[PDB]
RNA sequence: ACGACCAGGGCUACACACGUGCUACAAUGGCGCAUACAAAGAGAAGCGACCUCGCGAGAGCAAGCGGACCUCAUAAAGUGCGUCGUAGUCCGGAUUGGAGUCUGCAACUCGACUCCAUGAAGUCGGAAUCGCUAGUAAUCGUGGAUCAGAAUGCCACGGUG
C-alpha cells in the first residue's frame, strides 16, 4: 500500500506493484521478492505489515528513489560541461547513441514546429 | 536581525575527502561531504594530492591495472 | 568500448610526447591528430590540441575527462541551424 | 579500377604475407592469455604499431581481371559482370543457368 | 566565527609589523560583504525574481532585499520602480561565517580553477569578483535550479589604497593568482 | 597536376518533404511453466562439440569435421496449465543513464551484442494508394551471399494456412 518510497504500489500482484517505484524494473522486483521468500502472485491485499516492512529492509538496500534522478542528473550534467560529443547532443535535444538525425529522430526532436 | 523573515541557520557539520572537518553554520539542515575543500585543491597548497581514495580516477586505476 | 582485458588503447607516439611534456612542463599546447586515444591521469595536466578535420581545437583535460577519449571533445561538423 | 588501387591492394597484400607470421603468435597470443603478464602484454600493445596495411583487415576483395571493389563472389575471385560473362561462355566448369 | 578570531589574533600584528602601524585602529578591517544578484529577466518573468532572491536566501542566511530599476532605461525596457536585482548586505559574524564559508568550501569549487585577479581592487581598497554560477555553493542542490546565474560578491574594507587591501585579503589566504 | 603517397575528417549532418521496410497500437494477445512437428544451406587463417566459469552477451579447456558421419543447431507459430481482465495497461518498446562482451592497429564522430534502470509516440491511420486467384494471400521461424565485425535489406527454405 505505501512504501518508504514516495510511489505508492498498486494493489493488483506484487511483481508489477513493485515495478512502479522508479528506478526498480522486473528482475530487481524478482530479486528482492524472491528474497523476501514470499510467493510472487500474492497482492498488496490479503497481505500483513509482517512482509511490506520486510521489503522496506530489502528496498532500500538498492539506491531506488528520485535519489537515482538526482544520479542521472548529475550524470546528464557531467556530459553537459564536459563539452563532450553526448553533451552537445544533449543541449540541443538530438539523439546521443548515433541514431541518424536525416529521418526518424522524433522522439529526441519532439514534434514538428512548422 | 528581524526574527521570522530570515531562513534557518544552524551550526553543522562539514566533512571533506581529505579528513578535514569544519563546524559551517549554514542553512543546509545537515551535514554534508565534500570531495574538495581548501586544503584539498593543487592551486592553493601546491601539492597536488593524490588521494582519490573515494573518487573516478581511481576507478580508472583498480579497473585497469597498468604499469608506469 | 574496449575489451577491459585488453586495457585501455594509447598511441605510442602520443604517449612518448606526453611524458616529455609532463617532466618539463607547459611550453605551448601539444598538438595531435590521434582522436582515437583515451586520455591517461598522467595526460590530465597538460593542454591537448585535438586535430578535428581541418584545425586543431585545443582542449585542457579536465578530471572528469579521464576514461573518455580525446575526439568526443572535439567537434567535426559545424552546425549553427538551418534559417539563421 | 584505377591502376593505384590494384597497386594499393597488392602492397596490402604483400605486407600481410610477412607480419602474419610476426603477428599472432607474439601479440595476439599475449593479448588473449589468461596468465597475462600485465607488464609485458602492455609493452606489445604499444609494441603493435607495425604498418597499418600488414593487417589483414585492410584487404578489400577486388575482382582479379579488373579491379571491382563490389559484386565479389569469393568462389571465383570476379566481380558479378565478370563471372556472368565467363560463365555464359562455359569457362567456368558446371556452372550452367540454375532452375527449380 | 572562526576567521573573525583569526583576525584579532594574528592578522592584526601580521600588518602593523609589515606596513609599521603606529595605532591598531590603522590597519585595515572589512565592513561589509554585498552579494548582488541582478536579474534583468525578471521584467518579462518576475517569478523568476521570486526563484533568484531564494537563492540569496540559501546562500547567506539573510533574506535578500529586491532592488529597483531606479529610472527608466531605454536601452533595456525597464521603467524606474520595476524590481530587477536582489541585494543582501552581510556585516558582523554573518560575514565572517560566509567568509570563511566562502574561502574554504566555495572558492575551491569553481573548476579549472587557476586564481582570482588582485586586479580587481576598486582603486581603493575594496574587492569585487564575480561568480557565474550558484551552484559551487553547498546549499544550492541542482535538481531544484530552475537556472543557473551569476552572483556579484563585493568586499568593503577600510583600506586607504589597493595594496593594503590586496595584504589584508592575502593574508586571509586569498587565492590572487 | 585533374597524376601518386599519408594522417585525420566526411560519405552517418538536419528547419524539413517523399519512397520502401521493421515494430506496434493488444486478450485470436502478452507473460511463466512443460512439451511436439521441418526444409534448405554453409564450414578449414573455417564450422566448432562436451566440460567448466560468468545473470548474460561471452571466456577457458578441447575433440570431431573438407563433411548423407562432426559442427553451426534448441525451429517458431502449435499443444496443456496458470496469471494479467480492457487500463497508454504484465500493451508497445522508442529514448536515455550506468555496467559490460566480441571483432578489429583502432568501436569518440561512427559497429554489433549483453545486463540493470527509465518506459516516448502510438488505442487501427484523410484525400489517395498497393499486393494477391491456392499451398496463393496472411502469418511463424530457418539458412546463405557480401562479410574481421557490422541486416528490419536481398537471395533461398520449410510450418500453419
Ligand atoms: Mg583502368
Ligand atoms: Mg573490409
Ligand atoms: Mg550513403
Ligand atoms: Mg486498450
Ligand atoms: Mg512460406
Ligand atoms: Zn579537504
Amino acid at each position: 500500500a505505501r512504501i518508504a518510497g514516495i510511489n505508492i504500489p498498486d494493489h493488483k500482484h506484487a511483481v508489477i506493484a513493485l515495478t512502479s517505484i522508479y528506478g526498480v524494473g522486473k528482475t530487481r522486483s524478482k530479486a528482492i521478492l524472491a528474497a523476501a521468500g514470499i510467493a510472487e502472485d500474492v497482492k498488496i491485499s490479503e497481505l500483513s505489515e509482517g512482509q511490506i516492512d520486510t521489503l522496506r529492509d530489502e528496498v532500500a538496500k538498492f539506491v531506488v528513489e528520485g535519489d537515482l534522478r538526482r544520479e542521472i542528473s548529475m550524470s546528464i550534467k557531467r556530459l553537459m560541461d564536459l563539452g563532450c560529443y553526448r553533451g552537445l547532443r544533449h543541449r540541443r535535444g538530438l539523439p546521443v547513441r548515433g541514431q541518424r538525425t536525416k529521418t526518424n529522430a522524433r522522439t529526441r526532436k519532439g514534434p514538428r514546429k512548422p | 536581525m528581524k526574527k521570522d523573515i530570515h531562513p534557518k541557520y544552524e551550526e553543522i557539520t562539514a566533512s571533506c575527502s581529505c579528513g578535514n572537518v569544519m563546524k559551517i553554520r549554514s542553512t543546509v539542515g545537515h551535514d554534508l561531504n565534500l570531495d574538495v575543500c581548501s586544503k584539498c585543491h593543487p592551486f592553493f597548497t601546491g601539492k597536488q594530492r593524490d588521494v582519490a581514495t573515494g573518487g573516478r580516477v581511481d576507478r580508472f586505476n583498480k579497473r585497469f591495472n597498468i604499469p608506469g | 568500448p574496449r575489451s577491459l582485458k585488453k586495457g585501455p588503447f594509447i598511441d605510442l607516439h602520443l604517449l612518448k610526447k606526453v611524458e616529455k611534456a609532463v617532466e618539463s612542463g607547459d611550453k605551448k599546447p601539444l598538438r595531435t591528430w590521434s582522436r582515437r586515444s583515451t586520455i591517461f591521469p598522467n595526460m590530465i595536466g597538460l593542454t591537448i590540441a585535438v586535430h578535428n578535420g581541418r584545425q586543431h581545437v585545443p582542449v585542457f583535460v579536465t578530471d572528469e575527462m579521464v576514461g573518455h577519449k580525446l575526439g568526443e571533445f572535439a567537434p567535426t561538423r559545424t552546425y549553427r541551424g538551418h534559417a539563421a | 579500377a584505377k591502376q593505384s588501387m590494384k597497386a594499393r591492394e597488392v602492397k596490402r597484400v604483400a605486407l600481410a604475407d610477412k607480419y602474419f607470421a610476426k603477428r599472432a603468435e607474439l601479440k595476439a597470443i599475449i593479448s588473449d592469455v589468461n596468465a597475462s603478464d600485465e607488464d609485458r602484454w602492455n609493452a606489445v600493445l604499444k609494441l603493435q604499431t607495425l604498418p597499418r596495411d600488414s593487417s589483414p583487415s585492410r584487404q578489400r576483395n577486388r575482382c582479379r581481371q579488373t579491379g571491382r571493389p563490389h559484386g565479389f563472389l569469393r568462389k571465383f575471385g570476379l566481380s558479378r559482370i565478370k563471372v556472368r560473362e565467363a560463365a555464359m561462355r562455359g569457362e567456368i566448369p558446371g556452372l550452367k543457368k540454375a532452375s527449380w | 566565527a572562526k576567521l573573525h578570531d583569526y583576525y584579532k589574533d594574528e592578522v592584526v600584528k601580521k600588518l602593523m609589523t609589515e606596513f609599521n602601524y603606529n595605532s591598531v585602529m590603522q590597519v585595515p578591517r572589512v565592513e561589509k560583504i554585498t552579494l548582488n544578484m541582478g536579474v534583468g529577466e525578471a521584467i518579462a518573468d518576475k517569478k523568476l525574481l521570486d526563484n533568484a532572491a531564494a537563492d540569496l536566501a540559501a546562500i547567506s542566511g539573510q533574506k535578500p532585499l529586491i532592488t529597483k530599476a531606479r529610472k527608466s532605461v531605454a536601452g533595456f525596457k525597464i521603467r524606474q520602480g520595476y524590481p530587477i536585482g536582489c541585494k543582501v548586505t552581510l556585516r558582523g559574524e554573518r560575514m565572517w561565517e560566509f567568509f570563511e564559508r566562502l574561502i574554504t568550501i566555495a572558492v575551491p569549487r569553481i573548476r579549472d580553477f587557476r586564481g582570482l585577479s588582485a586586479k580587481s581592487f576598486d582603486g581603493r581598497g575594496n574587492y569585487s569578483m564575480g561568480v557565474r554560477e550558484q551552484i559551487i555553493f553547498p546549499e544550492i542542490d541542482y535538481d531544484k535550479v530552475d537556472r543557473v546565474r551569476g552572483l556579484d560578491i563585493t568586499i568593503t574594507t577600510t583600506a586607504k589604497s589597493d595594496e593594503e587591501g590586496r595584504a589584508l585579503l592575502a593574508a586571509f589566504d586569498f587565492p590572487f593568482r
